[PDB]
């Protein structure tokens, strides 16, 4: 399937370039479930990154599942308007897709030198 | 072709008394035949230059 | 209701204190709670990307992440894309040379999340010839900055469309903001009458530059000073 | 801090100017705001979407032209702007006309600042307390041995700054302007760097000015406010 | 409404007089507009080189700093009380995850605790191994927030916006600029 | 700055020496084709083969450079100089920086031996 | 102590004008159009009356 | 409550949602009333009448060689080396004006003279690299060099614009009556 | 102000010979009160009159045809 994350033409909104997004919450909860599924499948359960984004998107998805109207969920979420929120959930989905390729839970590959990181005491 | 009409309306304006009631209708018909070619021109937007500064109409469909 | 009958301001009772009272307080004391919050945030950021973050430093509500050059692009994307961070706007990026280090230049990136009202710094390193990768694929506004950091410093940004000089002369040989380059430089300009063009010549002054840095203090002018580290983030003494 | 004290009778004068400036700026607003020529010449020119205004590094009146409510003197306040009450104008369409309308109202808000600071001005010292970072008064240094020593040292050598690094950003009327200074610990800065606000604006010119006509490449220069002491230095 | 229109006799401007004032109340757009010129006896009299206030002027100061005898300067200097850059390696964060903290030390047997510190100080354990060995309560207490959520990017003084809508706005309805307070 | 300048190249660093040799080969071809354009463009006095032999000589300067990384910075600087020269951004007074000795004989009394250098103590 | 400085008045200054002073001036637009049609139509009255008078003069000559 | 993460109390304000723009049919103006303003150019005539009002008011121009503009005593122009009462050169060669000058305009050589008093042999200012910051006047403890409010000294050669000790002693001679007026009003504020 | 009555009444007060001299000197017609004279010889005047803008009150009448 395919999902819409940002209207680039439609009913105007306070931000320029964003417009009003029809049916924000099904797109929102589907984008959440994609983040949950890919993040559970491809990251190790020890890692702190996986733990907090699983908890974070579980918290946001709980808020979106509970309340029925738009203006109250966007107060409980804490981010901007829900068009902007759908852009953010999209963005963290793409981030969680990139992190499985980059694999950052490994120990660091390039250790610094001792002469590196000195600043005049 | 608009200039040539404006100089074609110049013989009439000097003889407007002589051709009473008759050359009036002929000049009406002449001007109306011109006006429909003019509304062709304004419906085609021939003299307007568009802008290729499109605001990215197409939205963000994903996956 | 006239402009001659308007009252004057200059004769009226003006406020008069015999004595003003201003309490004295360290301006570093107002930061301390937010500086502790900034500590906890940065410890989380290091625990999230352990492969890519070598260190951090918190000065006084100023956070700096300390990252390798091959680790530039994976950290920056995180700072853009994670919802907790959202450092959308690039502010200013530049370089500083320490000639005493083996990797001469360090490259600093400043970001601002206008959502969370937060700033962040990202410091990497680069030698004169080895590069640091460019974040201009992420940010449309970064490239001019990167390119400015080119011409003054000679730091390279691999993967950069339109890397060349900016805000120096076109035929300029050298990189100005660099400790081996002298102040007045190498060349000068005059109008040769013969050739009927300006000519670029080796440098010569009618008054020599006199620096007065020779003659600074011989007493160590400031102390070590205190610390803003909270009691949670320093190592416990045993027993 | 400040160089020296105000002259003796300036505070009664900045009021007398403000009372008439409130009308002198209504009048400039008349033949531009509702001119159909000035409107048509500036309606969809220079349109900046709110997500592109951040990637380009744009700030001040150009970021607040495009919808996003951010200014440093409210968000991260400094220099007693918290104590002074004002409002902020922020446009909705990213055009040159909402970048115009928010400039026209920051005049209003600035005149409000001037009035609220003329009324609430306190007494006291105008420079910092101590004579190890700025000079004593000439009454004192001709009498005081300590203050003559401090006067003679703050000008030959200067004061010394603790070793460190800072980026301090405030809001110029052009937009966010900051400075990144690296302090050696000596009395000369190891490194300074201004972030010119107009540098990022002129660097964002060809992102916006594609597809516009040639007259509309000039009214867009006037909104990004290029003074060029900023952009190159 | 507090800053609204005031008439032009409270504006310190040369204005008009006589029958020519009655003429210009007719021929005007708004009658309460000044003409721009300052009043000559009011604006800048006496000139700045001849002021009676310059004879009486004396250097200002505040009381706990101009005090002749109670303060010493070392109590009230803050240039020399500057704080330092808290530079943290990767290995000192492993120390903070495994040794503990000074607020909550997880260290017993201090004479053996120094030796327990020393291998981390030499690079015994790794940071990923420190995160894996760490308990769920430690990870949710000090790395994460206590609910299990990532810490929000901190700001010093949060700003809560309030849009002014009615007649207190700077532009009325129909103009594309809003005031945000 | 979405789109780039006309004769631009995204700067890219090659880990093999033979790819760098191919790129400097292509770059000499690009300078050498554009020398009639430079002679027309900067209104110079002399002939096109002097520009071409200047281009050859400036590559003759850096032939025996060993370090690939230094060859890489040297290539990037040379392509930037090409992009400035071909787009007509450099002017004729900075184009003729490259020819300081051709335009005029500086004068008599060129010091070659120790004695002529000594009589003016190196000037 | 701080003597000889400039200080605000003890009562404060009067409030300045910082609101927009743009009052809507003019008649209604229908008044201007009705006046326009009246001025025009009286002009057409005098003009076409003069044309007919000039025609009678041409008859006489 | 507790906020999510990516989430502060910076929620959107009450009323950050726009209202939908009005169509043509939901407007209070008639088509005839609106288009009378269109074809009879209403606000154009209003802005025309503004500058017609400005035709009938007083201009601001002053006539320059006959009427000068504003002066505060703090104002800075050309340079002057003052003298004591009963004529002594005031410059004790302390080099403080040289050490502070941000554009390196000052150059001084100093020698002990026949009296054993410390005086300048050579004092000099380049006025082509002076930037008029007034630090040289703020720095002098004797108050030997000042800035006279003369700006009308524009020259035709550069050689004339290089001021040695003699040109500046002649200035501090010439302007001394005026520098009295300046430092009677400035010296408490310094 | 820029009225004709002001230039007319100042031309009447100053007198026709000094009017012609001030007209060859400046464009304005000014009536002052002789505050003092210069050591170089330059008479200075200050204006009482009500319709005077700010920075118009004081002026010089020079001596030479070539003035500085
Ligand atoms: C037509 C002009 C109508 C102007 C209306 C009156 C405006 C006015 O003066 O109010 C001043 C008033 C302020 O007065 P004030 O500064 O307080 O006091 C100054 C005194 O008035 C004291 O100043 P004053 O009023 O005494 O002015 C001096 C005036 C004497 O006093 C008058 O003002 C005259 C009385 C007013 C009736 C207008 C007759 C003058 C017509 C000008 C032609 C002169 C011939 O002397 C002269 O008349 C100078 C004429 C000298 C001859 C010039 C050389 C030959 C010119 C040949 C003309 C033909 C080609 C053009 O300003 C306003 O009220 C706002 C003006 C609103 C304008 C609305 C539009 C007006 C109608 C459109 C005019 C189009 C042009
Ligand atoms: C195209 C532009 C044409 C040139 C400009 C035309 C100007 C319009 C002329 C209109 C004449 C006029 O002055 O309007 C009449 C005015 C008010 O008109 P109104 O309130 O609409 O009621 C009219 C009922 N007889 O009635 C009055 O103002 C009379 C005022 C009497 C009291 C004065 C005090
Ligand atoms: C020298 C001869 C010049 C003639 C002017 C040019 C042609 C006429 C143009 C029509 C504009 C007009 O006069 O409209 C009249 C209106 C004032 O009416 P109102 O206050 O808005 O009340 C209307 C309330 N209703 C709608 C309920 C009825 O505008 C003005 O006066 C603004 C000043 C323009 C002055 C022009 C000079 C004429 C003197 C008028 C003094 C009242
Ligand atoms: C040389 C002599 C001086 C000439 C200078 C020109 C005078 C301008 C006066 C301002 C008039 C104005 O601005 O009227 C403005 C009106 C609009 O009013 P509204 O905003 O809809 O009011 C709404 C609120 N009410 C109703 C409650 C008040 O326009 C019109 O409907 C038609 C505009 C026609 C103007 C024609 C003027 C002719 C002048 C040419 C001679
Ligand atoms: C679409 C257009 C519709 C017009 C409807 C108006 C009807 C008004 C009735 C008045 C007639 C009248 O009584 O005036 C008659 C007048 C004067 O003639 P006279 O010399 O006095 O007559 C004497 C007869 N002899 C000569 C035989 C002795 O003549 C006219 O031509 C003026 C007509 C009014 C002008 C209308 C113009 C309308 C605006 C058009 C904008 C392009
Ligand atoms: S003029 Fe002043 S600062 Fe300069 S040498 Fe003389 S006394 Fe010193
Ligand atoms: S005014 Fe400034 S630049 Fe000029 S001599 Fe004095 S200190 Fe130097």
């Amino acid at each position: 399937q395919s999902v819409l994350v940002q209207m680039r033409e439609g009913t105007p909104i306070g931000l320029t370039g964003i417009y009003q997004h029809p049916n924000p919450r099904p797109a929102l909860i589907a984008l959440y479930e994609a983040t949950l599924k890919e993040l559970q499948d491809k990251h190790p359960k020890d890692s702190v990154y996986r733990q907090s984004i699983e908890n974070l998107t579980a918290h946001r998805k709980q808020i979106v599942e509970d309340n029925e109207v738009s203006e109250v969920i966007e107060n409980k979420i804490g981010a901007g308007l829900i068009e902007e929120v759908v852009i953010q959930a999209h963005e963290e989905l793409e981030l969680a897709k990139k992190m499985s390729e980059w694999k950052p839970w490994e120990e660091l590959e390039e250790k610094p030198l001792e002469d590196q990181w000195v600043y005049f005491n | 072709p608009f200039d040539l009409e404006i100089s074609t309306l110049l013989p009439y304006v000097m003889s407007i008394y002589l051709v009473s009631n008759y050359g009036f209708t002929i000049v009406l018909l002449f001007l109306l035949i011109l006006i429909i070619g003019f509304v062709y021109e304004i419906n085609t937007n021939a003299l307007k230059i568009n802008k290729h500064n499109k605001p990215n109409t197409d939205s963000l469909i994903y996956k | 209701p006239s402009w001659e009958n308007i009252k004057d301001i200059r004769l009226d009772p003006k406020v008069h204190v015999d004595e003003v009272y201003e309490p004295i307080v360290n301006p570093a004391d107002r930061y301390l709670q937010h500086v502790s919050d900034l500590h906890q945030y940065a410890k989380y950021i290091m625990a999230a990307l352990p492969k890519y973050i070598q260190g951090f430093s918190v000065w006084k509500d100023e956070l700096t992440l300390h990252v390798a050059p091959s680790a530039v692009i994976p950290v920056t994307t995180f700072l853009r894309d994670n919802t907790s961070t959202q450092y959308k706007s690039i502010i200013d990026i530049t370089a500083v040379d320490y000639p005493s280090r083996e990797n001469r230049f360090e490259v600093v990136y400043n970001f601002l999340s206008v959502r969370h009202n937060s700033r962040i710094r990202l410091k990497t390193y680069a030698t004169e010839v080895t590069p640091v990768p460019s974040i201009t694929c992420l940010y449309e506004g970064a490239n001019w900055f990167e390119r400015e950091a080119y011409d003054m410093y000679g730091v390279f940004f691999e993967g950069h469309p339109d890397l060349r000089r900016i805000m120096t002369d076109y035929g300029f040989e050298g990189h100005p903001l660099r400790k081996d380059f002298p102040l007045t430089g190498y060349t000068e300009v005059r109008w040769d009458e013969e050739k009927r063009r300006v000519v670029y010549e080796p440098l010569e002054l009618t008054q020599a530059f006199r620096n007065f840095s020779a003659g600074s203090t011989a007493w160590e002018p400031v102390g070590p000073g205190r610390d803003d580290r909270p009691d949670s983030f320093k190592l416990p003494t045993p027993k | 801090g400040v160089s020296q004290d105000l002259p003796a009778g300036l505070l009664d004068d900045i009021y007398m100017w403000a009372t008439q400036f409130g009308d002198r700026l209504d009048e400039i607003e008349e033949l531009l705001t509702d001119n159909r020529i000035w409107k048509l010449r500036t309606v969809n020119i220079g349109t900046v979407t709110a997500q592109d205004a951040l990637n380009l590094g744009l700030s001040g009146p150009m970021l607040r032209g495009s919808g996003i409510p951010f200014d440093i003197r409210k968000n991260a306040p400094y220099d007693a702007y918290d104590k002074v009450d004002f409002d902020v104008p922020v446009g909705m369409n990213g055009d040159c006309y909402d970048r115009y309308l928010i400039r026209m109202a920051e005049f209003r808000q600035s005149l409000r600042i001037i009035e609220q600071c003329c009324n609430d001005m306190p007494a006291g010292a105008v420079k910092v307390e101590d004579f190890k970072i700025n000079s004593p008064p000439r009454n004192l240094m001709k009498e005081d041995m300590e203050a003559l020593i401090h006067h003679f040292l703050l000008y030959t050598k200067g004061y010394s700054v603790p070793p460190g690094e800072t980026y301090t950003a405030i809001e110029a009327p052009k937009g966010e302007m900051g400075v990144y200074v690296v302090s050696d610990g000596s009395e000369r800065p190891y490194k300074c760097k201004i972030r010119a606000p107009g540098f990022a604006h002129l660097g964002a010119f060809d992102h916006i000015a594609r597809g516009h006509f040639l007259p509309d490449a000039v009214a867009i220069i006037g909104t990004m406010d290029l003074v060029f002491g900023e952009v190159d230095r | 409404l507090p800053g609204g229109p005031v008439p032009v006799f409270k504006k310190y401007t040369v204005g008009s007089k006589g029958i020519w004032e009655k003429l210009r109340v007719l021929l005007a757009i708004a009658p309460n507009r000044s003409t721009g010129n300052p009043i000559v006896p009011l604006y800048r009299v006496p000139t700045p080189g001849s002021r009676p206030e310059a004879n009486v002027y004396q250097d200002p100061s505040s009381y706990p700093t101009n005090d002749i005898a109670e303060n010493p300067y070392w109590k009230r200097d803050h240039r020399r009380a500057y704080p330092q850059t808290a530079f943290f390696d990767q290995k000192t964060v492993t120390g903070l995850l495994e040794l503990g903290s000074e607020a909550t030390p997880r260290i017993a047997d201090g004479e053996a605790g120094t030796k327990a510190l020393a291998n981390i100080a030499n690079g015994g354990v790794s940071f990923t191994q420190a995160l894996g060995k760490s308990s769920k309560d430690v990870i949710y207490g000090e790395v994460l927030t206590v609910n299990g959520l990532p810490p929000v990017a901190p700001t010093l003084a949060p700003k809560q916006w309030k849009i002014i809508e009615g007649e207190a706005a700077i532009y009325p309805k129909g103009y594309p600029c809003r005031t945000f307070h | 700055a979405i789109i780039a300048t006309a004769f631009a190249e995204t700067v890219k660093f090659s880990g093999s020496k033979q790819e760098l040799q191919k790129r400097t080969l292509a770059l000499y071809r690009q300078f050498l084709r554009g020398a009639p354009t430079f002679a027309d463009l900067y209104e110079v006095q002399f002939s096109i083969p002097t520009i071409r032999t200047k281009i050859r000589q400036e590559f003759e300067r850096h032939r025996f450079v060993d370090d690939l990384s230094i060859q890489n910075v040297l290539y990037a600087k040379g392509h930037m100089e090409y992009q400035e020269c071909i787009n007509f951004w450099k002017q004729q007074a900075q184009f003729l920086k490259y020819f300081p000795e051709e335009d005029d004989i500086q004068g008599r009394h060129q010091p070659s031996n120790f004695v002529d250098k000594f009589l003016k103590n190196r000037a | 102590p701080s003597v000889g400085q400039d200080l605000p008045p003890v009562g404060g200054y009067e409030p300045v004008q910082w609101r927009r002073n743009l009052p809507a001036r003019g008649f209604r637009p229908l008044v201007y159009l009705a006046a326009l049609c009246g001025i025009c139509g009286y002009g057409f009255y005098r003009a076409l009356g003069g044309i007919q008078e000039r025609r009678e003069l041409k008859r006489e000559k | 409550n507790i906020y999510a993460g990516g989430s502060a109390a910076a929620a959107p304000p009450a009323g950050f949602r726009i209202h939908r723009p009005a169509t043509w049919e939901e407007s209070e103006e008639g088509a005839l009333s609106k288009a009378t303003k269109y074809f009879l150019l209403a606000e154009m005539f209003r802005g025309l009448y503004v500058v017609l009002e400005q035709f009938f008011r007083a201009p601001y121009t002053i006539y320059y060689p006959f009427e000068k503009g504003p002066v505060s005593p703090r104002f800075r122009g050309e340079h002057a080396l003052r003298r004591y009462p009963s004529g002594e050169e005031r410059c004790i060669a302390c080099k403080l004006c040289e050490a502070i000058c941000p554009a390196l305009a000052i150059t001084i050589d100093a020698e002990e003279r026949i009296d054993g008093s410390r005086r300048t042999t050579k004092y000099d200012i380049d006025m082509t690299k002076c930037i008029y910051c007034g630090y040289c006047q703020e720095s002098c403890p004797v108050d030997a060099i000042v800035e006279t409010p003369n700006v009308e000294y524009a020259t035709e050669t550069r050689e004339e614009l290089l001021y040695n000790k003699e040109k500046l002693l002649a200035n501090g001679d010439k302007w001394e009556l005026e520098l009295q007026y300046a430092l009677d009003a400035d010296a408490p504020y310094r | 102000s820029s009225s004709l009555y002001r230039v007319l009444r100042n031309a009447w007060e100053v007198g026709p010979r000094s009017y012609w001299k001030q007209l060859n000197s400046i464009g304005d017609t000014k009536s002052g009160r002789l505050v003092g004279t210069d050591i170089y010889g330059n008479k200075f005047y200050e204006t009482d009159h009500q319709d005077e803008i700010h920075l118009r009150t004081r002026y010089v009448e020079y001596k030479e045809k070539d003035y500085d």
